[PDB]
């Protein structure tokens, strides 16, 4: 994904299918 | 007698309630045993409300009310200048008698419709913020209002200042007579007032009219009245005052005290129906004559306190309704290192560009689009980091005009110098100079013009506008000068 | 008949007659005084004795002071006569010109056309500028809210007003100054002098001024409107024309009224306004209407205290509004003039029932281009001009070509531009938007349609381009 | 002459005179009581009537019941004997220490000194408190004023100020209890007495005591400040000598006001207040202050009803003052003390070609940094920290460290902190900020500057918390 | 006083740092200290009704927590450690108690005693 | 306002019913964190009945609390934890609903009256977590807990 959040269910969505990229 | 006498039938809370003074106006100022004096401002069918101008203690049940014909009117003229004189003109600065050869009543109608022309005359504060984005005009009307503490005694004691460098000039045009009354205020306040004025030698043009917090209601009643006959001298006899007013809340509340005691009907706030009655017709009495009449003008800085900012309060409606323009201060403003506190997007001057001379007008009106186009922007400056080049360019603009717009107290400048240094910011010469830098900068800068180039400050004046060799003159005194600051 | 001041408290006058008592409503004139002191009876106190409000300063009055009753309510000058003038709330002239000479006169008081009198007829009133005609239309007898403040062309459009209803209609107009304040309504006058709307050589005047000024008690300020109220109801009653009346402004009107409230003991209502506030407006509004005989038609000035549009005084005021005039900033800042907003003004008659099926319609495309114009401005800051579709590139176009066909020139600032000004008939104001909605102008180029009259002269300003 | 009560409600009295009728402001003395009881004449209703306040409980009164004038007003005894002493509204001693032997006595009311009394004289009072010297500094014969609302510091503050200034005063002290706890009268009596400042057995004693406290009736109260203020108003005069003088709290002056203002028939003003308010003050407060003869520095702890400044009463006292120290209940609540709010808080003298640039330069600063924090709170709060600039997320670093800084255990407030008493001289005050702003201490945690003294502390307190 | 001295302020300080560290992104160990304090000793103030607490059984219970000893303790059981350790001390130690409260003090000696209780019964009661 | 701030102190058991709550079209509107009862005490009704209860409400208000942040943000910008209080409560909101024999006309649905027992059963479940991977509609507009599971495999 990225560092910078606020971008809805991004990050969570592929935490949710889970070393690491962002 | 009964008609030209009575006796107190009641007395308590600066209310005397008189059986007899059948022949009393309306208005009328009544004298008691004792000597304090007295206006009738409640004839009722059995009595006279008396408003009290004084203690109460000398004043007993069964004491004599006289009319002595007396005529509630106030000494005025040039000899009341370097003066401070009670709500009545009588001195209190322990300097002896006003040495007075004319008198006017406090209570007198506003010049109509027809004796007036149009406001055109500048009236220089010399405050950037103000004599730029908010110019007054000789004649005009125009509200210093904002919360305690904002700053807004200080904007008419540097507008007052400011008029030296006019009044010890040999242009009787551009005269300007001050008055400031003070009411409700505390004495040692007012002395420091003084004070300020005397060392900036000011005072000398000033007429100080203080009616202090122990000063009877009826006083701080008729001090902006009697502070206004004043000034009206001079707008009939050919001249130009300015007129402040601090503050009208204060004074209000001093009526609102008078009108409940004496039992008028409450109404928002307690406040009497006639409230907006009694300021609207102080501040109509400001006014730009024709020169059928002397071509004359008495200019007035009402001052209103505000309640957490509640601009829409009765007392603040009433005078932003009255008046011509408003310059609101705000406190986060003021501790954001923004002194003169002005929020320039509410601020307003309705006379605008017709009291502003053609060089601050040019430069002026830049400012104004510019910083208005900031405020569109201004809030992603601190969460902006992948802005347009285009949007980037107006904060920076935004961030260094404001700057500029900060000024030092006790320090009016004249109006070439303020357009000389909005000329910096305007032209883009600070748009790579650090936002903490620019007040240092000014300062220097300023400091220079005034003493190198006082030639290009005597020509920015003479012509009207910045002339293409102005423009010139300036190019290179910058780009220069802004060379050896950041060397 | 005579009686005799009793009680003085600041504005309010109590007095005591012998015999036959005023009713109330009437006007009292009380002796002894430099200039004229009118006492509008307000209440039957019983015992002989009336509560009046003074129409002046009571300054001086003294116990004892003789009053005459007229006989009548306030009774002010009207007809022709009056075209040009400038008079108070008690109908003396205060520009300084000398005596209204009319033949008759009239009191200000009066109840409201009865039900038979009305027209059950709903027609525009034409004003000749495209803007208001096309999407906010003014109902003939109908009220107009306006909106802006200072410095969006409020004084213009005004004069403008004046001059075409004086021209299409062949009606006059009356201004209304509530709580106006002196510097302005000197100002005013001369703009009016200066644009032809007032002419003090000959008798070709077109508005009548009466000014209650805000230093004058809340009496007077309350009574104003309907001072030239009276002088408008003589056109529309004696002449049968299609008369307008500005209201400048309405606020003023309302507060006056809650002033005169608060001196006369009663208790306030919500918000502190006087209890009579709908009563107070509503005997001044239902005047304002289409008569078998003629029409007044208003426009009013609107304040919104506390930017609250539920306030008491604006809620009481959008009861008796047709129509809204929105004058923004932001489009005057666009070099529109006039700077009308074309998406917050409205019209209760913009209605297919009221204004036809064919005026409906083309309204309400123009509305709509507007809106979806709005839509866009973002993707055209975000993808640029040339990431539109095809259709949506025309839908820019359009609008921005719809956007500058909304100004006009002003026949009343002919003087200040040296352009000729247009009153555009109606159905050249429905053709002009009906055919640039339908793109039969899309290969004009978008300047040519800024600052002109009827369509035939955008495509004369298009040939003109080189 | 002799007078009969008529009516009796409360705390008002109505008094009929068959003969000469007492001028308002007269002391009236009613017969057949215990223990003295005073009228005072507030008006003349009509028809040989007067109205009168009561500066006691009215129980027991009868109508019919005697009445004498004493032919003045309330007079109470002023001079050095009134040193170490505490007395009540009307003079009276209250201490169980015998008579008070003056060789001359005082109206409680009088005219305020007029515009050609005044003094334009101004010089800084050092605190030893950190915000108040940096941000609002008091000064020299100034009046200075508390405002705040219900148990955020006044008293507190003032007992501080008064442990920090006035036992190393050359002059006098004045302390006047107005409308406060009578626990806290007993409190500063024999803390006072430990302290040396009243001393019991000779003549040493550097202050006098006025007390009426929220036990009194309201016309005792209503009148116990001027009596405060005329011990005070005295020792400047008639000795000339610097005076300080002590109020807690000045509100329950105006307080009273209220309490009878509808027995005394008026009709109310906004906020239910007395619509004599402003001018009630103003003759008031106008007694107040320093004037050529002599130099008093005033300080009034200011109650502000349901913690709204707006309300008439603090309102119209800021006026009055010539600095404000505002404190806030929120301030309170996240447990910086004292909880003076920074951004309300001012001083006549702060300029600087009074305090000089550096002191000035600082001050605003401080303000600078805390204002832009403010306005990114709110915002930040939601919108996330990490979205921060690196400059802009060191201001937020920084003001969070100043506003601890502000914070200042003090010597009277051991019971409350479990902290000792710390007094900060001037220059390290402004030293210490000057290097916050600095970015000195970045690296510093922000716990390190929560109550402490200098800056010196800070520091030693980070390595306590390191392990 | 020896457990509670400083207690209302840091409290307050840690209420407050509790909602300022809320959008929750690294924090140094002075901060992240604070609020493990903060939330075991609000715990700790937790109260059934109509069983109020002798002294000396209150200032064993802050005790346990000011001193740190329960820092470690997963906050959700601070309940029932507080009265296991209550019901522990109450038959085991009245001796203790009973100085703490005729003294109405914690001596150097009483302190070594709540040390070595709290540290070894925490841990059985952790096992 | 006085006349129902007044009533309070003259009751041993409050229902304050909730427009807000009403308009989401919860019935009864029963506000569950305004409606108190004098016999909620371990003691009366048991400590299971007790526990479940201030369960219930401790996650409403939980749930109250975290409401602001939703509105401006919304369901995502929550940890993994508070979505977890989020859709539980939402549930918990939902079953405290019923279908009244009395207002069958403007529910659609035959009126309900639950055992106690099954009241705190279904609760409990709720808050053990036991029906997480049941979507929310389920437990609006029923009884027992039963019917709930029933209207979700019946949801497909
Ligand atoms: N331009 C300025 N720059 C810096 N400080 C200023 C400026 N103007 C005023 N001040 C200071 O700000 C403080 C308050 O200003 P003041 O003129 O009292 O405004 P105000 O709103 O009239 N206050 P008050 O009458 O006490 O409610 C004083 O300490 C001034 O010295
Ligand atoms: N400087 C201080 N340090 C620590 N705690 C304080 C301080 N000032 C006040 N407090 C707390 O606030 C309470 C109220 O203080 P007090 O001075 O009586 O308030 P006020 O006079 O404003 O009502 C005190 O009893 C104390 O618990
Ligand atoms: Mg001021
Ligand atoms: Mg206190």
């Amino acid at each position: 994904s990225s560092d910078r959040g606020l971008c809805g269910a991004i990050h969570s969505s592929v935490a949710k299918q889970m070393i690491g990229v962002g | 007698d009964l008609e030209e006498t009575g006796r107190v039938l009641s007395i308590g809370d600066g209310i005397a309630r008189v059986h007899g003074l059948r022949n009393v106006q309306a208005e009328e100022m009544v004298e008691f045993s004792s000597g304090l004096k007295g206006m009738s401002l409640n004839l009722e069918p059995d009595n006279v409300g008396v408003v009290v101008f004084g203690n109460d203690k000398l004043i007993k049940e069964g004491d004599i009310v006289k009319r002595t014909g007396a005529i509630v009117d106030v000494p005025v003229g040039e000899e009341l200048l370097g003066r401070v004189v009670d709500a009545l003109g009588n001195a209190i600065d322990g300097k002896g008698p006003i040495g007075s050869k004319a008198r006017r009543r406090v209570g007198l109608k506003a010049p109509g419709i027809i004796p007036r022309i149009s406001v055109r005359e500048p009236m220089q504060t010399g405050i950037k913020a103000v004599d730029s984005l908010v110019p007054i005009g000789r004649g005009q009307r125009e509200l210093i209002i904002g919360d305690r503490q904002t700053g807004k005694t200080s904007i008419a004691i540097d507008t007052i200042i400011n008029q030296k460098r006019f009044n010890d000039g040999t242009d009787e045009k551009k005269k300007l007579y001050c008055i400031y009354v003070a009411i409700g205020q505390k004495r040692s306040t007012v002395a420091q007032l003084v004070k300020r004025l005397t060392d900036a030698d000011a005072m000398k043009y000033t007429i100080v009219v203080s009616a202090t917090a122990s000063d009877a209601a009826p006083l701080q009643y008729l001090a902006p009245y009697s502070g206004c006959s004043m000034g009206e001298y001079f707008r009939d006899n050919g001249k130009h005052a300015l007129i402040i007013y601090d503050d009208l809340s204060k004074q209000a509340v001093a009526y609102r005290q008078m009108s409940l005691l004496l039992r008028r009907p409450p109404g928002r706030e307690a406040y009497p129906g006639d409230v907006f009655y009694l300021h609207s017709r102080l501040l109509e009495r400001a006014a730009k004559m024709n020169d059928a009449f002397g071509g004359g003008s008495l200019t007035a800085l009402p001052v209103i306190e505000t309640q957490a900012g509640d601009v829409s309060a009765y007392i603040p409606t009433n005078v932003i309704s009255i008046t011509d323009g408003q310059i609101f201060l705000e406190t986060e403003l003021f501790y954001k290192g923004i002194r003169p506190a002005i929020n320039v997007g509410l601020s307003v001057s309705r006379v605008g560009s017709a009291a502003q001379t053609r060089a601050m007008k040019q430069v002026a009106g830049t400012m104004k689009l510019e910083l208005a186009q900031y405020r569109e922007v201004a809030a992603f400056a601190q969460f902006g980091s992948d802005l347009d080049a285009a949007t980037q360019q107006l904060l920076s603009r935004g961030v260094r005009l404001t700057e500029l717009l900060k000024q030092g107290q006790y320090s009016p400048m004249a109006i070439e110098e303020q357009v000389a240094v909005i000329y910096a910011g305007v032209r883009g010469y600070l748009d790579k100079l650090e936002p903490s830098k620019i007040t240092k900068f000014e300062n220097a800068f300023l400091s220079h013009v005034i003493s190198q180039h006082q030639a290009l400050l005597s020509k920015i004046r003479t012509d009207g506008k910045i002339s293409e060799e102005s423009d010139a003159k300036l190019k290179e005194i910058v780009t220069n000068f802004l060379a050896g600051f950041e060397a | 008949t005579t009686g005799r001041i009793v009680a003085v408290i600041g504005a309010v006058v109590d007095v005591q007659f012998d015999e036959g008592l005023p009713p109330i409503l009437n006007a009292l004139e009380v002796q002894g005084r430099e200039t004229r002191l009118v006492l509008e009876v307000a209440q039957h106190l019983g015992e002989s004795t009336v509560r009046t409000i003074a129409m002046d300063g009571t300054e001086g009055l003294v116990r004892g002071q003789k009053v005459l009753d007229s006989g009548a309510p306030i009774r002010i000058p009207v007809g022709p006569e009056t075209l040009g003038r400038i008079m108070n709330v008690i109908g003396e002239p205060i520009d300084e010109r000398g005596p209204i000479k009319t033949k008759q006169f009239a009191a200000i008081h009066a109840e409201a056309p009865e039900f038979v009198e009305m027209s059950v007829e709903q027609e525009i009133l034409v004003t000749g500028i495209k803007v208001v005609d096309l999407l906010a239309p003014y109902a003939k007898g109908g009220k107009i809210g306006l909106f802006g403040g200072a410095g969006v062309g409020k004084t213009v459009l005004i004069m403008e007003l004046i001059n075409n209803v004086a021209k299409a209609h062949g009606g006059y107009s009356v201004f209304a100054g509530v709580g106006e304040r002196t510097r302005e309504g000197n100002d005013l006058y001369h703009e009016m002098i200066e644009s032809g709307v007032i002419n003090l050589k000959d008798a070709t005047s077109k508005v009548a001024l009466v000014y209650g000024q805000m230093n004058e008690p809340p009496g007077a300020r309350a009574r104003v409107a309907l001072t030239g109220l009276t002088v408008a109801e003589y056109f529309r009653d004696q002449e049968g024309q299609d008369v307008l009346l500005f209201i400048d402004n309405i606020f003023r009107f309302t507060q006056a009224g809650s002033e005169v409230s608060a001196l006369l003991g009663r208790i306030p209502s919500a918000v502190g306004y006087q209890p009579t506030l709908a009563t107070d407006m509503g005997t001044m509004q239902e005047r304002i209407t289409t008569t078998k005989k003629g029409s007044i038609t208003s426009v009013q000035a609107i304040y919104v205290p506390a930017d609250d549009l539920t306030d008491p005084a604006p809620a009481t005021t959008f009861a008796h509004l047709d129509a809204t005039t929105v004058l923004s900033r932001a489009i005057a800042e666009l070099g529109i003039y006039p700077a009308v907003d074309p998406l917050d003004s409205t019209s209760r008659i913009m209605d297919p029932n009221i204004v036809g099926s064919e005026h409906y319609d083309v309204a309400r495309g123009v509305q709509k281009i507007l809106q979806d114009y709005k839509s866009l401005q973002d993707i055209i800051a975000i993808l640029g001009m040339d990431e539109l579709s095809e259709e949506d590139k025309l839908t820019v176009s359009r609008a921005r070509k719809i956007q500058r066909f909304l100004s006009q020139p002003f026949q009343v600032a002919e003087v200040f531009t040296g352009h000729l000004g247009k009153l555009v008939p109606l159905k050249e104001t429905i053709k002009g938007f009906q055919q640039i909605l339908a793109g039969e102008y899309d290969h004009l180029p978008e300047q040519a349609f800024y600052m002109v009259g009827p369509i035939e002269e955008a495509v004369a300003k298009a040939d003109k381009l080189a």
